[PDB]
């Protein structure tokens, strides 16, 4: 029994089919929701009542240097489905140590390019069409 | 070493009779019809208790019969008046027959019912007032009521505070507690014991003490208050052949004590209204002795007192509380132990009681009413729970490996019985300050 | 007769509590800045109080029963410790980690204690040359604590027995009125008089009528 | 009588019967209300009159680091409520000196997940029911 | 503060904490500049991780630091070359109690229900390791399962 | 300033208790609980040409009473019932009460107007129950020192 | 305060069934899926100069339905093909029914009163069909505990 | 919920490396089955006959 330490480098993810490589220092990606799970209606007297959220999305970033490979696949991806219509991809994230992902999602919004005296960096925001969050690599629970 | 009942026991009557149509010392019906196949008599006593019982508003789901050894019954004419054709229902070995005598005075007609003498096995011997129905070792006999204005009466060679050690032994999972036997030797062992092993005691009795004047009397209603018992007292004409005391339990067995509602004016089917005068029922509430009254074209339960004065609900509130409180402790214990996690002794564990307190025995009291909350004076009435530290737990308490002095405070919202109002009417009507106070 | 626990008996309580969790731990020798020695035989651990910090203004007050006055101010200690021999940074890894045993900590730091652990700082590992032959393994840290320290005042004031008050209510009609007013200690306003009768509370009766009118 | 230090080891907190362990440094928890307690209504003259705050609900953020056992937990309460529909359970807290807090409550939104170099931070958002502090372990109170 | 406690099968408890090692590589001949560059490379490719950094394993890369060129006079007559670096791993370090509390094997409660028809009434509750709340009663019988039997119409109705 | 608090306790609204057949009403909106109001005004002015005044006194009291409920409540299913069973059976009327914690009372008989226009949504929705109440004179009752 | 919960399982919208014609109903809009109203209110009152009152039952009771629904939704090609066999075969009446998850249901028939309007710019639209419904009593059924 | 369960490297038999061949992953489903046969209990009535009105 010997206890896992997070290992930054077998947080993987999987756009397509393919694996994603190229990241830029420090974050390699972040995950957020949109909405509240809950809404909760008070009343005068004070009786609370609840409802469950049906709008699932979430939203994730991509941090890549701009000189990475996987910029051209993402702006191929991006225009093709402008034309054709479909969108929609497969997503899978792993965690070392940590909380999974496996939905579809698409491309959102194109990130900002700038050019200067080094590498630079893009943040693709990428849409999911579902944002539960997993415990399949946590090591017992 | 009382071992504790669960939510099921807190419903569940039993009833003491008298037979031997089981093996076993106790069993559980969800209905008349099961009795019925197992061999007791339409009418008989077991049978119309199970039939109160279920009668009710509030009625259990399942009723628990006990066993006494019985030895031979008895049909009583003594004292009685007939003019109308009399019957008798009797079971021999699921065997289920009827028995008829026309019409006249009751020594004739007990002399005539010795005709029960065909197609038997059991005897039947007439002494002029009643008959002795005894049975033979391999057969088993039934007696119900029927047509005819008489009571049944058993007898056997046990007593009440030596079966029901062999009872609570065999099965604990019950809460009320009832007997056919009526002397005051066994009404009194009967309220020793319930109250020692935290079971509501019930009985009906047709003593006419319970109405004798308030001067003097020697009633049971008497012995109980003087011995300051909790066992729940009635006073009612038809008891003796009816055990109303079914009927009593099926109007309070289903409501949980979590709305602190009380028993005062509940309808009561099967029970007959009280029939003395005014002075009679001064004279019964001075015994604690509750009647049910005619009012109003409906009947109706009055008060709800035990025997030493205080009610009956606050009583079933607390017992309430405590069955409540043990098995949530249990669930949550064996919860945490079913996982490697069992609760330590150590001040990083012991706090968890108060939530675990709180969910499930008190906040549904809170919710529904039964317990007060808010303020006063100056104090609060909110329920409050204090746990001790390590630091003060005893040394030989750490080696037995026990917790004490956790405690508990809550307040009682009890119910309203009477009003009083002072109309008046006049012809017209009649210092003018106008500073605020 | 309320007496309490100054600062000397928790200032030098608490270096005994870093000292015995050392030792009972790593398994390590043990030995304090105080007092000179030759060096020890063996691994061996060192602890100095190095620093002290005070907060303002202070939290608690305590009256005495004849009206002396103890404050209550909170305060941060730290602690640098220093492992000499074997595999120094090892040892004090496991001191840090010992605080998060509960079983341990009870030992030496029980609840209600007047001082508790806060944080850790880098542990840094040393190489030090010696006699220009061998370089000998070392390293250093500073464990951070929490701690409340009470002192007791040098005496008190007076008690106010006697009180009196000068009134001047100016009106129109005429000179202003001057009136006095005055308290006390043991002289109460109405004396001892029993004021109106109280509303009695009716006698337990039985009653016949759920609901009874009477004209 | 020897007066309490503030320890910050003793600082506990029990959700739905267990304890939680695993948190980040600094702030373990934080407890914020969200209405004001009372509602003053002021006139053209100048009468003042009062009204009593009937909603009592607050918010409490969990700082927990992404490698903990307690994330996957989280994680599989949410989804499973947000099935069945049962999204209460306990929550209490404890003061090695300072205010408590016992009540029931629900999480709230997901955090936000980020990866990178280092053991990152999740800040769950467990709304309460009534957001009422206790004096029950100041010594002396 | 630690991150998972694992509790052994006797109660004793196991505590895990994160920690960061820091490792100062020197090279001191050749081209040294060029020889740590290629150990920075080394953990980005994957088949050499695995031999020595197997998933599971309690300790991890990071990151690196810069990479300083140096030239050092020895005898007065000569620049050596060297160069310096600081490497971060991740790891995570895993202690054991030294002993456990008692179990709460007996629980004894004190209850008082304030009422206005009398003095309180004081009544106890009571728990034990191995006594259930209802013994062993069966409970109320449950619903059959219908046998399995054939049905002639698709749907039946019957009065 | 202070010498001039209207309300030297604070307005509670859960003191507000509103019966209706004898039974205590729950489960109220987020906003407003009641809303009372009247039809006609109180008197009539008929002027003449030359400047001649005269009044009369109205004799049409009826009122309406808005009662908003969530539409998770349980009383939504008394009223719906109690609808159905006064459109067959012809008995329309039942008693109606209100208390002004600090403020003015009601109390009178009233009947069900109109039903409310149910909304299912991703949020708790609101109804609007119409109770006409058939003479609607506020009560000072509550206040004291009302010479 | 949590003794007040008015609703000890959440309201999941996705709960509440429409059928129309026996299949059910599925493609609704962003906000809100339904919403019922009545056209006429329960009784009229008739009252005298001297204020004799006097009250009459209603006997219209139908109501509107509006049913909304997404325009790439393909429940909109059943209501489309609906309105035209009407039109020509003069069958118009068609079963509806409603479950009130946690409310009040509905059960009757009704028809295609209006359709909606058809708009298309850079956002999928939205459809607002109504279904108008013989009768429009409301149910209390899916409430336990009416006695 | 449709679970897939995958093995890792330090699972697989080193004689499965040498044959090239990834044995045990697994996969569970639940299947929906319909609806074949209905029972009803009608009853006719010439008219229609406890109150507790109690939360259970």
């Amino acid at each position: 029994l010997t206890l896992q330490a997070y290992d930054p480098a077998k947080v993987l993810v999987f756009i397509g089919g393919q694996r994603v490589s190229g990241f830029a220092a420090d974050t390699k990606i972040v995950i957020t929701r949109n909405n509240d799970n809950i809404s909760v209606h008070a009343g005068v007297d004070g009786e609370i009542s609840n409802a469950l959220s049906r709008d699932n999305t979430g939203v994730m970033t991509l941090s890549l240097q701009n000189t990475a490979k996987w910029n051209g696949y993402l702006a191929q991806w991006q225009r093709q489905a402008n034309v054709t219509g479909l969108i929609y991809l497969p997503v899978q994230v792993e965690g070392s140590q940590g909380l999974s992902l496996n939905t579809i999602g698409w491309i959102q919004k194109q990130p900002d390019l700038s050019y200067g005296t080094e590498v630079g960096q893009m943040d693709w925001e990428i849409g999911v069409l579902d944002a539960w969050l997993s415990p399949d690599q946590i090591q017992g629970i | 070493g009382t071992q504790p009942i669960d939510t099921v026991g807190f419903e569940t009557p039993m009833f003491l009779a008298m037979h031997g149509n089981f093996p076993e010392r106790i069993r559980f019906y969800v209905s008349t019809a099961g009795m019925v196949a197992d061999g007791f008599a339409v009418g008989s006593p077991a049978y119309q208790f199970a039939t109160n019982a279920f009668a009710g508003n509030f009625a259990p789901q399942r009723v628990a019969i006990g066993r006494m050894s019985i030895d031979s019954s008895k049909v009583d004419f003594t004292g009685t008046t007939n003019t109308e054709q009399v019957v008798v229902n009797i079971t021999l070995n699921k065997v289920v027959k009827a028995v008829k005598i026309n019409v006249n005075t009751p020594a004739q007609i007990a002399t005539a019912l010795a005709d029960a003498v065909t197609a038997d096995k059991a005897t039947a011997v007439a002494t002029g007032t009643y008959v002795t129905v005894t049975a033979v070792s391999p057969n088993v006999v039934s007696v119900g009521k029927g047509a005819g204005v008489y009571k049944i009466v058993n007898e056997s060679s046990e007593t009440v505070a030596t079966v029901l050690p062999s009872v609570i032994a065999e099965n604990h999972n019950w809460y009320f507690l009832a007997t056919e036997a009526r002397s005051d030797a066994d009404i009194v062992a009967a309220a020793e014991f319930a109250k020692a092993n935290y079971k509501l005691h019930i009985y009906n009795s047709t003593d006419v003490d319970a109405y004798a004047p308030e001067n003097s009397a020697a009633s049971v209603f008497d012995t109980l208050k003087s011995l300051s018992y909790d066992s729940l007292g009635t006073s009612d004409a038809g008891a003796d052949v009816d055990f109303t005391e079914g009927s009593v339990i099926g109007a309070m067995a289903a409501n949980d004590p979590s709305y602190g509602d009380s028993l005062h004016l509940k309808t009561m089917p099967g029970m007959v209204p009280f029939a003395g005068s005014d002075t009679q029922r001064s004279n019964a509430w001075s015994r604690n002795a509750n009647i049910y009254r005619g009012l109003y074209g409906g009947g109706s339960y009055i008060e709800g007192k035990t025997s030493s004065g205080q009610y009956v609900d606050v009583i079933r509130f607390s017992h309430w509380v405590k069955f409540r409180m043990e098995e949530s402790v249990f669930a949550y214990m064996k919860r945490r132990s079913d996982m490697g996690l069992s609760m330590k002794m150590s001040d990083e564990d012991l706090p968890v009681l108060k939530s675990v307190l709180m969910n499930n025995p008190i906040n549904i009291g809170i919710r529904n009413g039964g317990i007060l909350t808010g303020y006063d004076n100056k104090v609060s009435y909110d329920p409050t729970i204090i746990i001790p530290k390590r630091a003060n737990i005893p040394t030989n308490d750490l080696a037995a490996r026990i917790l004490r002095d956790v405690k508990v405070e809550l307040v009682y919202n009890n119910s309203l019985h009477y009003v009083k109002i002072r109309a008046s009417v006049v012809l017209d009507r009649p210092s003018t300050n106008a500073q605020t106070p | 007769p309320l007496d309490f626990t100054n600062s000397d008996v928790v200032m030098g309580a608490l270096t005994k509590a870093v000292g015995r969790l050392c030792l009972d731990v790593t398994g390590y020798d043990v030995v304090e800045a105080d007092e000179t020695i030759p060096k020890p035989e063996g691994p061996y651990i060192l602890v100095d109080l190095s620093l002290l910090t005070p907060l303002d203004w202070a939290t608690n007050e305590v009256v005495d029963e004849d009206g002396v006055v103890h404050t209550a101010h909170n305060y941060t200690a730290s602690y640098t410790l220093t492992a000499y021999r074997g595999k120094p940074h090892w040892a004090l890894s496991r001191v840090h980690q010992a605080f998060g045993l509960p079983f341990l900590r009870e030992k030496y730091f029980p609840t209600g204690s007047p001082y508790a652990y806060s944080s850790t700082s880098n542990i840094a590992r040393m190489r030090v040359p010696l006699n220009q032959q061998m370089f000998e393994n070392r390293a250093r840290t500073i464990v951070t604590f929490n701690a409340t320290f009470v002192e007791k005042d040098l005496g008190t004031f007076e008690d106010i027995e006697h009180i009196i008050i000068g009134i001047d209510v100016d009106n129109p009609s005429g000179p202003p009125i001057g009136i006095g007013a005055d308290y006390d200690k043991g002289v109460k306003p109405g004396g001892d008089d029993p004021g109106l009768p109280p509303k009695p509370n009716p006698p337990i009766v039985y009653h016949d009528a759920i609901a009874q009118v009477c004209m």
